[PDB]
């Protein structure tokens, strides 16, 4: 609770130089997919289908 | 102009091999199919091969 009154003010007499950390992602992994190898592998019949 | 992703590197098989167990006897087709007496359906016969 802050002591609000009609004719009172609070003015600082000192200060602090504070340093904080902040982390933000910028990028993600780049991936590629080979359909034939994932779905069929080395199966020529599946590759034809 | 640019760089394009193509299919992954493939190595084609050179030869073919088969590996089966050391089996020399022939299956007894002459005592399962050519029997002189068969079993009834209520007491059918089961033979291990
Ligand atoms: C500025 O004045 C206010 C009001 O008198 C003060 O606020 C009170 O502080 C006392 C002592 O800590 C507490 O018991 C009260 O609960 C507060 N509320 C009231 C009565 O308003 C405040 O502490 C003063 N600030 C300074 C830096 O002296």
């Amino acid at each position: 609770s802050v002591a609000y009154s009609n004719n009172s003010i609070a003015i600082p007499t000192n200060f602090t130089i504070s340093v904080t950390t902040e982390i933000l992602p910028v990028s993600m992994t780049k991936t590629s997919v080979d359909c034939t190898m994932y779905i069929c592998g080395d199966s020529t019949e599946c590759s034809n289908l | 102009k640019g760089i394009y992703q193509t299919s992954n590197f493939r190595v084609q098989p050179t030869e073919s091999i088969v590996r089966f167990p050391n089996i020399t006897n022939l299956c007894p087709f002459g005592e399962v199919f050519n029997a002189t007496r068969f079993a009834s359906v209520y007491a059918w016969n089961r033979k291990r091969i």
